[PDB]
RNA sequence: CGAAGGUGUGCUGUGAGGCAUGCUGGAGGUAUCAGAAGUGCGAAUGCUGACAUAAGUAACGAUAAAGCGGGUGAAAAGCCCGCUCGCCGGAAGACCAAGGGUUCCUGUCCAACGUUAAUCGGGGCAGGGUGAGUCGACCCCUAAGGCGAGGCCGAAAGGCG
RNA sequence: UAAGGUGAUAUGAACCGUUAUAACCGGCGAUUUCCGAAUGGGGAAACCCAGUGUGUUUCGACACACUAUCAUUAACUGAAUCCAUAGGUUAAUGAGGCGAACCGGGGGAACUGAAACAUCUAAGUACCCCGAGGAAAAGAAAUCAACCGAGAUUCCCCCAGUAGCGGCGAGCGAACGGGGAGCAGCCCAGAGCCUGAAUCAGUGUGUGUGUUAGUGGAAGCGUCUGGAAAGGCGCGCGAUACAGGGUGACAGCCCCGUACACAAAAAUGCACAUGCUGUGAGCUCGAUGAGUAGGGCGGGACACGUGGUAUCCUGUCUGAAUAUGGGGGGACCAUCCUCCAAGGCUAAAUACUCCUGACUGACCGAUAGUGAACCAGUACCGUGAGGGAAAGGCGAAAAGAAC
């Protein structure tokens, strides 16, 4: 109840896995080694996304 | 004067390490009483 | 180690006592054999280190009986 | 919950000036608030780059306690405790001696 | 195969971001710093894939750990693997 | 409207002691009568910390000695540059293995280490720097020796193989 | 549960969130690198090297699972050796290692005392090892008693520093009997009626009861000193709440609280017809644990040092009767009394604290109390086992001194 994630209990996780970890978390590490303001949140937004999609993985093997 | 300590890393590790220790029950008496007296190293030749 | 294997009798640790009465541990060690049983129905020599107690256990029960005791004990034989 | 919330007009009760009444900015975790204008001090500031270049002594709110700050009551014109009841599990605030609900 | 884009997780950093570096870069080979556990075959794939230039070699070393703190509190940095990631056809510098 | 503690003064009792008060201090003290003791220190070549003495005394670590000009700097016998002089040269030159582990390079600093000063440094603070199919390790193989399935032996542990 | 948060030294930067979905706390899960019993082989801890399958593949290769030893059981193959074993291979189950104290067993000292020392003592103590369990061990008389009787075991107070043992020295030291805590007895050696026939153990539930988050919780103002009031003074109120802690000095009424009332999605510990599954009721007749009791020799334990020494264990050599019978009653014999060894199981009272929570102290207050109030088994010292410190206090709030 804290936390609502019915907007992934849909199948084909994978390749939004696949978005998140390509060029988004990728993409987010190049630009906090070249140096930007707003990635900040994004990093921790973004690990905590491949987290909760890793966990519905886990949870039905559909995928 | 040749001192008492000529350091060498193989016969330090195959006298006082881990795997020494192991090979023997007094040895794992040994990192017993370090590890219930808590210390940092239990084996000091790793 | 010197186990009888069918009476399992063990070295047992005693003292010697001299004339002056003075104390020295010492052992007593059990009468163990190594002997060769014919058993009829396995058709063939069985070698168990044995006590003389347990020979004269064997001679009066049966070899096949001693032989079922040490089944049930799990020693092998 | 709180007897303090986080934009409450209340009015303090030791220290400093005892009688003056303000309204709540930061509660913080050690158990003081941020009041507006009530422990106003004049802190040093260092040479700072980009902002606070030349520095100044500019002054600050400091922190006050919540066991120093009490709620104010509109319709008795003096500090009033903090109960809170409902049947509910949404519960609300309610003055003691007047039964009003803040 | 060629590795998996889940598995190519090896570029961390894609500059060192030093005069070495630059000089390398200016004339050859594009100097980054990749993960613990890398193999060339692994970078190389990373470089192909994650840039769009096609790479020669790739050359690793493993740079040790800086102590770099004082006398009351003792620490160590982190080790970290750098390579040499050499490309020369298909490059725009 | 100033506790315990500290520091002087005054008074008092035969004594250990007590009382009052000025200054420092800025929160505790506990008449009287009982009760329990980690209940009194000058010694033990007593234990711990602080600080004297010798005393501004010995020493500053190979007798391979240095001199000058310029620069930087708050300050130069010691740092950098240059010209002489001296020393080693089967080493006091150069390269590895063992060992150490960042002491290597650059920028900055002089509080502590430098047996003096230090602008300097193997010192402090920040960045850098170690790229292998062929050099070593890894891997193939083995000596001494170690471990040793099963086994033999041994109160237990375990010993040998 | 919630208006505040993204753990601390530690500020910052970018952000999240309304009590209706940020953070925080609790139940159930998911992931859980590598080493470490380490278990695929090896090894100089956290590293090196694989093998067999399944799937993909850009031909460069990638992902995942399995592969240790021993014990039991089953299957398949199988020597000398004809049958048969030993062995080999596979599969299922189980074990390994760690841990402070208590417990049972296997070995077991010496310093010391005797004003020396050897019998003796220290002492079945220290230590080493094996084995568990939440307790362990013991346990339902071949037991004491004395001609009356008691009726398993354990633990406490007496008996009692008595009887006795003792280079009759030092010293060691009971039981009988009494008062208590707690207090139930059963099964095989064998067959029939009797066959879930009570009890007992496992297994999600049902109810009560806690545990692991929580909820509400009374009642003070004015004035003087003071930097600040909780202090002085004056007048009130609550109390099933005046245990305690913090707030600018000492607060019952400022805050957290406390007395009291309430609450558990979910998981769990204790108590019923538990539903089920297994073991197994009750009656009749029959039997009553052989290399055993006992003996000689050598030891050991019983308070008992072999002495007049009964009792228990047995390394060794022997060796009965077998309810027409045997054991004990402290050498031994007669009479008498009492009980059935050579098979087992068993709660409670009992010992202990690595850890969890609450409370308490004529316990300590930084040379004291843990070695450790401080980033302590840390810094240092040693090859190693090992040894092992010193080090607390600004202020109410950093307002931590702009210029």
């Amino acid at each position: 109840m804290k936390a609502k994630e019915l907007r992934e209990k849909s199948v084909e996780e994978l390749n939004t896995e696949l978005l998140n970890l390509l060029r988004e978390q990728f993409n987010l590490r190049m630009q906090a080694a070249s140096g930007q303001l707003q990635q900040s949140h994004l990093l921790k937004q973004v690990r905590r996304d491949v987290a909760r999609v890793k966990t519905l993985l886990n949870e039905k093997a559909g995928a | 004067m040749k001192r008492t300590f000529q350091p060498s890393v193989l016969k330090r590790n195959r006298s006082h390490g881990f795997r020494a220790r192991m090979a023997t029950k007094n040895g794992r008496q040994v990192l017993a009483r370090r590890r219930a007296k808590g210390r940092a190293r239990l084996t000091v030749s790793k | 180690s010197r186990v009888c294997q069918v009476t399992g009798k063990r070295p047992v640790t005693g003292n010697n006592r001299s004339h002056a009465l003075n104390a020295t541990k010492r052992r007593f060690l059990p009468n163990l054999h190594s002997h060769r049983f014919w058993v009829e129905s396995e058709k063939r020599f069985v070698t168990l280190r044995v006590s003389a107690k347990g020979m004269r256990v064997i001679d009066k029960k049966g070899i096949d009986t001693v032989l079922a005791e040490l089944r049930a004990r799990g020693e092998k034989y | 919950a709180a007897k303090i919330r986080r934009d409450d007009e209340v009015i303090v009760l030791t220290g400093k000036d005892k009688g003056k009444r303000g309204k709540v900015k930061n509660v913080l975790s050690s158990g003081k608030v941020i009041v507006e204008g009530i422990n106003l001090v004049k802190k040093h500031q260092k040479p700072v780059p980009a902002l606070n270049q030349p520095g100044g002594i500019v002054e600050k709110e400091a922190a006050i306690q919540v066991s120093n700050v009490a709620i104010f009551n509109a319709a008795t014109g003096k500090a009033d405790r903090v109960g809170f009841r409902f049947e509910d599990g949404k519960k609300v605030r309610f003055f003691k001696s007047n039964s009003e609900t803040i | 195969m060629i590795r998996e884009e889940r598995l190519l997780k090896v570029l961390r950093a894609p500059h060192v971001s030093e005069k070495a570096s630059t000089a390398m870069e200016k004339s050859n080979t594009i100097v980054l710093k990749v993960a613990k556990d890398a193999t060339k075959a692994e970078i190389k794939a990373a470089v192909q894939k994650l840039f769009e230039v096609e790479v020669e070699v790739v050359n690793t070393l493993v740079v040790k750990g800086k102590v770099k703190r004082h006398g009351q509190r003792i620490g160590r940095r982190s080790d970290w693997k750098k390579a040499y990631v050499t490309l020369k056809e298909g490059q725009n510098l």
